[PDB]
């Protein structure tokens, strides 16, 4: 019956600055260890910091110590970070912490998202095989959702007729600030001329609708 | 009083 | 600045024994590191497990023990269970702040292992005409998660410019998929000639390699 809820978050251009908040119910806050940490995607768990019960000594990571402030508000039973002129790389799943001779109580996690791109709508290419030769090796075809902001994409196949081997995986945000997408099917290598495949990509954030059709190269 | 043990001492 | 080590995954299976360890590059691994060990679950489902090397967060089933072996600070999981596969984060404590570890990705089998079906794909020519090129290299329903997939061109190991995402656990058979996707510049991609992808799971003997030649079929 203890729960520690995350508030905050969002999408926040590069240099901008965010505060998140945590409020805890069902403990006796005021007694409790507090930290923050950060999971960021293709990363591990990250420490951030920790701040005592009475707020008497805050330790944060030597690293990132200059970029982030832990506060607490025992009459509230909540606790705060504030996160000042951030960087692409910020972008990650903080959490919030409270020590019982360990990370005992977890929140749900707040996503910040660091971009200073503007919506895009996608580029959506083919993944299409060679000309195959071999024994009817199961033949994979796929799209490629590129460059496109913000997260929210759906791929199907054949208007959704397809879905047996459909794998459209999770999107990575690239360098560039954009996102990246790439969905994939597996169908029998015998039907590739005689069948043919549409992908259907919707970006809803830029009223953008592509059906591209898979098709093997000429060879 | 007492109040939960933290992960470092 | 400290770096803590612990093993890149390790695999196991239903009722044997676990240990994973955890170096501290100052020096030996101290009971004053105050090692903790933190679980990662399936959609970022993190739960505290053990703290102050030896305390576990109250609640924690006794098969998980902290304990410290040798040099290193270890996480012994006795007659691990399926519901025990995660990654596990190594924390120690260094007088003032926490240095977590790259962590370990424990694999407990569910099943028997499955090794990946591996396809290269070439960049679309519409592509090409943007400027920038994406070979892309998919990696389909293998167990367990850890794989590791490596681009060659023309023999040259690439770093840098690939970028990887894997679905979720199926729940019926337990398997991924895995798109790594590598991305150049069309000048680039047009001065070299082999494209490969060299694909290395448990569940292959020896490494397989799928490649392409550009301008070629
Ligand atoms: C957060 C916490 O642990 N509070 C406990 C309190 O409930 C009571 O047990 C007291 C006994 O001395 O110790 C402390
Ligand atoms: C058992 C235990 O350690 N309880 C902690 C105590 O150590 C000290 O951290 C205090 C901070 O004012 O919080 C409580």
């Amino acid at each position: 019956e203890v729960k520690l809820l995350q508030s905050g978050g969002g999408l926040v251009q590069p240099g901008g600055s965010l505060k998140l908040s945590c409020a805890a119910s069902g403990i006796d806050f005021s007694g409790y260890w507090m930290s923050w940490v950060r999971r960021a995607p293709g990363k591990g768990l990250e420490w951030i910091g920790e701040i005592t019960p009475d707020s008497s000594t805050i330790n944060y990571a030597p690293s990132l110590k200059d970029e982030f402030i832990i506060s607490r508000d025992n009459a509230k039973n909540t606790l705060y970070l504030q996160m000042t002129k951030v960087r692409s790389d910020d972008t990650a799943l903080y959490y919030c912490v409270s020590y019982y001779e360990g990370f005992a109580y977890w929140g749900q996690g707040t996503l910040v998202t660091v971009s200073a791109a503007s919506t895009k709508g996608p580029s959506v290419f083919p993944l299409a095989p060679s000309s195959k030769s071999t024994s009817g090796g199961t033949a994979a075809l796929g799209c490629l959702v590129k460059d496109y902001f913000p997260e929210p994409v759906t791929v199907s196949w054949n208007s959704g007729a397809l879905t047996s081997g459909v794998h459209t995986f999770p999107a990575v945000l690239q360098s560039s600030g954009l996102y990246s997408l790439s969905s994939v099917v597996t169908v029998p290598s015998s039907s590739l001329g005689t069948q043919t495949y549409i992908c259907n990509v919707n970006h809803k954030p830029s009223n953008t609708k592509v059906d591209k059709k898979v098709e093997p190269k000429s060879c | 009083g007492s109040t939960a043990p933290p992960a470092h001492g | 600045q400290a770096v803590v080590t612990q093993e890149s995954a390790l695999t196991t299976s239903p009722g044997e024994t676990v240990t994973l360890t955890c170096r501290s590059s100052t020096g030996a691994v101290t009971t004053s590191n105050y090692a903790n060990w933190v679980q990662e679950k399936p959609d970022h489902l993190f739960t505290g497990l053990i703290g102050r090397t030896n305390n576990r967060v109250p609640g924690v089933p006794a098969r998980f023990s902290g304990s410290l072996i040798g040099d290193k600070a270890a996480l012994t999981i006795t007659g691990a269970q399926t519901e025990d596969e995660a990654i596990y984060f190594c924390a120690l404590w260094y007088s003032n702040h926490f240095i977590f570890g790259s962590g370990t990705k424990v694999t407990v089998l569910k099943r028997t292992v499955a090794a990946p079906s591996v396809f290269i794909f070439p960049p679309s020519d519409e592509q090409l005409k943007s400027g920038t090129a994406s070979v892309v290299c998919l990696l389909n329903n293998f167990y367990p998660r850890e794989a590791k997939v490596q681009w060659k061109v023309d023999n040259a190991l690439q770093s840098g410019n690939s970028q990887e995402s894997v679905t979720e656990q199926d729940s019926k058979d337990s398997t991924y998929s895995l798109s790594s996707t590598l991305t150049l510049s069309k000048a680039d991609y047009e001065k070299h000639k082999v494209y490969a992808c060299e694909v290395t799971h448990q569940g292959l003997s020896s490494p397989v390699t799928k490649s392409f030649n550009r301008g070629e079929c």
